[PDB]
């Protein structure tokens, strides 16, 4: 077959690990299969990188910070390529899919600078590759956090959808971009360990062209990472919300959810990540002064504890059952998001293994 | 970091709110127990945080609207309204890596603020900012969006 | 006034030291000059790679190593690049695939421009530019009269000749890279090794040695070199081709061939020596002693406790009185002359590396470098 | 990197036999040449045995003929014998960074023994490769030389 590899920069940290990897490089071409590889760079190098250009300017130009990020994944090409070549394959590096296929046709494997897992899935796209699979640490998309639910197994398949909704909600697996392009066009994916001979999480249906049966409860995920900002006593007029996320755009502040439903006026909450936070508080307690909100409050102990699957559409009972789960372990539901196929409650972050657990009970997940 | 893939439009739902239950553990459940129980399939699901009570609102198909009121209003007796719209409309803009771009959450309320339409009710995460908004206002808000974004 | 800078790994340690490298670019700039500089990888990154490189496939290709060593040299670029923009000046980065040309475009506009070793790379493009000066910038603030390690009074020098500085890095000093040197010579570029931890002006590497006046030719410094080995090739037949079995079969084996002395034939056979790093020297003698073996050669010496130390200087060329001097010195504490060899303006004698840094010291102070 | 290379004629080679290999006896040599004001070029010492060893050095062609007599007055010192030659030729390969290519020095033997020209003395470095030769083979040397490291360039020197 046709296969592209992207691996992350824990997989690439040593001489060692990139030996691990070319291992697996040459493995997958000497089954007889076309090998197109994308690397990332050394472990935690491009964050380093993306330190050192801000000590040496704080706003780097995005035109030398493409020079730093690519040169620091070159080195990571060449190390893999080198290592690939050690164990007698041929490597072809590149920093279109019209070039790399002649190389492809020659048989020599295709070592392609990375974001690495956008390029990857593109590539994969481009020459109509079987699988992309996604080399880190972990050797699965699990139905919970192991550390957290001792019941938590490994799922062997699930939708594109589904792991958008997880990708979104906690699971820091694949950068959620990639994911798009991978259900945008029809580009499976698979998520494996480099370090194993298991075959990983096959990311691969459209949910809507799933077999009712196999549409079911995917797997619950889990976020304490974020911090929750509430905004008070918001006129209900049009440019309202505009002026709020206007401030925190201009601030850089990524926001995750917001939440609105409804003395004439409404509130508005929404989610940040914690180091985002008190710069989100400074912002909006300024605009509060002028004739605007009544308060704006702040709070970093949330908890983000979600469920998704696809059986969910079409399912009258699974609401209900999130909720009596909750309640059984005594957790007091403060907010709660959804999606067509994922519901999420914010709660206390002390609250979440406990919640992980319930939901991941009460659904059959685990057996 | 991020990508726009489109917008999405809707006006099957209908959107019903029960106001002033207690926020303490299980009182959510009360409402979505009868619900499931009549086998009405539910979609979006929306409380923020509060007599330190809040209100949960949810839409579901319209076609069962008026028969989860029915359900709701028999078994009142633990909140203080439920309230039914049926003339609701929803808008989505869909896409994946958002959180890092903020600019696109501003953008989308600013494109509805420049053809004068009212945000009703936001939930939005990474891969979807939805809003309803009065279904009369859904081609406005569509177009609008679309111009914006491109 | 044109000026290009080279900024070793050790000017580049940190974002700090970049930052403060930046300014003095952009110092230099405001001063009047266009500048165009060439940066190596930060601090041990080169070395860092190599060890990588070496883990992951000994004899790695080049084509492998180029990419992998170019890129660990776009770091620091990127960065110097960044660091000049915020102190408010403009630069065009370049990788060599460029030229005079598209250089000489970006200068006149006002740019910074920051551009297949790094030395070598900033001297050929001073030539090609026509620069007033090449300025090496790095941790160590000049080149001296000798090692301060081991001669304590040694003195930073003001000025030196091409093959004067040539002549020293031969044997011993590891300052400037030798290729880098000899490009400058040629193409008549005047360097500048200078610290960019200070604002001392270092020392200039600037006439040539020809044109320096008799009466201002002077000694310059001594160097010493403990790394060689000396190998000793006895019994080989005076006749047209023999010379060359030894060498070819040391080439043959990659073994880095540092001066080799043949002296007058006096049987009817001469010997040749020759010095190679200590870590060769193991391999020398093995490819050397088993083709003593079908009569090439009636035996084959080595000694691995042999040091170099040598005088340099345009001032011996056109005066008498030097070798003299040296070997006196050297007899009047008392150390024996092993080996000796010449070229126009240097004496190197090879003797017990023991006696290696008395015999620096005791030619130091003859010669009254301090 | 191989700048060019340079030929000379200009040069007296003397050699002093049977030099006790002992502290202060290369001193007496030069001291001797020193007073007499003779400018000195090229020094070679090598191979010890008797444990007594050789020095030759070069000076100008003018000066060879004193050189000897200045020597010649002090053998026997240590001394078997002391050598003059007035032809001789020396040709050098210029260049840098020659250590760590070690073909150049091979090819520069072999472009030699390829014209049939014997060397006599060698001298190298990092940054030179010398030789002595008859006068005599100078032009055959130098051919040799520019068709082996296509130069052509005598800029060397
Ligand atoms: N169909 C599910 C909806 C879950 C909420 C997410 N849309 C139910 O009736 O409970
Ligand atoms: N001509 C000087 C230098 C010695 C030879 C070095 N090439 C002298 O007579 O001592
Ligand atoms: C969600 C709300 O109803 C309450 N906090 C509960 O847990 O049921
Ligand atoms: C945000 C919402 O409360 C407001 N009505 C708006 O449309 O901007
Ligand atoms: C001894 C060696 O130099 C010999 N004369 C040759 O030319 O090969
Ligand atoms: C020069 C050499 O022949 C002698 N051993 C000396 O040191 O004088």
């Amino acid at each position: 077959a046709l296969v592209v590899q992207k691996y992350g920069g824990s997989s690439l940290e040593s001489a060692e690990r990139i030996r691990n990897v070319a291992e697996r490089i040459v493995a997958t071409k000497k089954a007889g299969n076309d090998v197109v590889v994308v690397c990332s760079a050394m472990g935690d190098t491009t964050d380093e990188l993306l330190e050192l250009a801000a000590a040496v300017n704080p706003v780097p130009p995005a035109r030398e910070m493409d020079m730093l990020l690519t040169a620091g994944e070159r080195i990571s090409n060449a190390l893999v390529a080198m290592a690939i070549e050690s164990l007698g394959a041929e490597a072809q590096s590149f920093t279109t899919p019209g070039r790399v296929r002649e190389a492809l046709d020659e048989g020599k494997i295709c070592i392609v600078a990375g974001g690495s897992d956008t390029t990857a899935v593109a590539l994969a796209a481009a020459l109509n590759a079987d699988v992309c699979e996604i080399y880190s640490d972990v050797d699965g998309v699990y139905t919970a956090d192991p550390r957290i639910v001792p019941n938590a197994q490994k799922l062997e398949k699930l939708s594109f959808e589904e792991m958008l909704e997880l990708a979104a909600v906690g699971s820091k697996i694949l950068v959620l971009r990639s994911v798009e392009y991978a259900r945008a066009f029809n580009v499976p994916l698979r998520v494996r360990s480099s370090y194993s001979n298991d075959p990983g999480t096959l990311i691969a249906g459209s949910m809507e062209d799933i077999p009712v049966e196999e549409a079911v409860l995917t797997g619950v995920a889990t976020d304490k990472s974020e911090a929750k900002v509430t905004v008070l006593g918001i006129s209900d007029k049009p440019g309202e919300a505009a002026k709020v996320f206007r401030a925190l755009a201009d601030a850089e502040i990524n926001i995750d959810m917001v939440l609105q439903n409804v003395d004439g006026t409404t509130d508005i909450t929404f989610t940040c990540p914690r180091s985002d936070g008190r710069r989100a508080m400074e912002i909006l307690k300024k605009l509060q002064v002028q004739g605007n909100w009544t308060n704006v409050l702040y709070d970093d102990q949330v908890g983000k504890v979600s469920l998704v699957g696809a059986g969910m559409k079409s399912h009258p009972g699974v609401t209900a059952e999130f909720m009596e789960a909750l309640r059984d372990v005594n957790v007091n539901i403060e907010l709660i998001s959804t999606s067509e196929i994922r519901i999420s409650v914010l709660i206390r972050e002390d609250d979440l293994d406990a919640a992980a657990r319930a939901l991941h009970e009460q659904f059959q997940l685990g057996g | 970091e991020a990508v726009l893939t489109g917008v999405a439009t809707d006006k099957s739902e209908a959107k019903v709110t029960v106001l002033g239950i207690s926020d303490k553990p299980g009182e959510a459940a009360k409402v979505f127990r009868a619900l499931a129980d009549a086998e009405i399939n539910i979609d979006m699901v929306l409380q923020n945080v509060f007599d330190g009570t809040t209100d949960i609102t949810f839409t579901c198909p319209r076609s069962d609207g008026r028969r989860a009121m029915e359900i709701l209003k028999k078994l009142q007796v633990n909140w203080t309204n439920v309230l039914y719209d049926d003339q609701v409309g929803k808008v989505s803009l869909v896409g994946a890596g958002m959180k890092s771009h903020p600019g696109v959450t501003a953008e989308f309320m600013e494109a509805l603020r420049d053809v004068n339409v009212n945000i009703e009710l936001i939930s939005t995460s990474e891969i979807r900012i939805s809003v309803l908004i009065r279904e009369d206002d859904l081609d406005a808000a569509a177009r609008a969006l679309h111009e914006q974004f491109q």
